Order: C-alpha cells, then structure tokens, then sequence
C-alpha cells in the first residue's frame, strides 16, 4: 500500500481592497476612487478564486 | 437607465435596500440566483476619548 497525497484547495481568503489601501479613512478613499476600477477588479479576482 | 432615445427611463437608488445594493454593485437592474457580496459591515465609535 503506497500513499498518494495531492492538495485540492487554497484557504479561502479575502481581501477588501479599499480597507487594506484606506482603512476607515475618507481623504484617502477619495483619492483611491482616482484609479478607477483597480480596487473593484482586485476584489473581483479574488472573490473568483 | 438610459434608453435607445437617451432618455432616462428607470433607476436604481443604490442605497434603498441590499436588492438595490446588489443592482448597483453588478452594473445591472436584473440580478441573478446566487450569493454576492456588495459591502462591508463596520461598527462605529461612539465617544471621543
Ligand atoms: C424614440 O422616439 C420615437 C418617436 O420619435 C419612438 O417611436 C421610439 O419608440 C422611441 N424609442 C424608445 C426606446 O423609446
């Protein structure tokens, strides 16, 4: 008898992307919004994983 | 919603209900079955200290 051993799944983890970069902060949530979709689409391809 | 004319012929107020969040969010005034994450939950302070 031999043991095979495989990995089948990651953690599943999350980030949100605008409290990592501007954690309850206005001013600086204000300037993220400068980039557009940058933050939604990193979101996004987490969520996807 | 802007139509075939460029009239504005619906709407979703984005900060009526979670449907109208989920709307929003996906870029659309028809959501499908399924599970979406549309926001984040955060307690506020109450004092200054
Ligand atoms: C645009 O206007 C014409 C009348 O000039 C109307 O017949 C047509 O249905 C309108 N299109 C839309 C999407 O309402």
């Amino acid at each position: 008898v031999t043991t095979e051993i495989l990995p089948v799944s990651m953690t599943k983890t999350s980030v949100d992307c605008t409290m990592y970069i501007c954690g309850d902060s206005t001013e600086c949530s204000n300037l993220l919004l400068q980039y557009g979709s940058f933050c939604t689409q990193l979101n996004r391809a987490l969520t996807g994983i | 919603k802007y139509n075939e004319n460029g009239t504005i012929t619906d709407a979703v107020d984005c900060a009526l209900d979670p449907l109208s969040e989920t709307k929003c969010t996906l870029k659309s005034f028809t959501v499908e079955k399924g599970i979406y994450q549309t926001s984040n939950f955060r307690v506020q302070p109450t004092e200054s200290i």
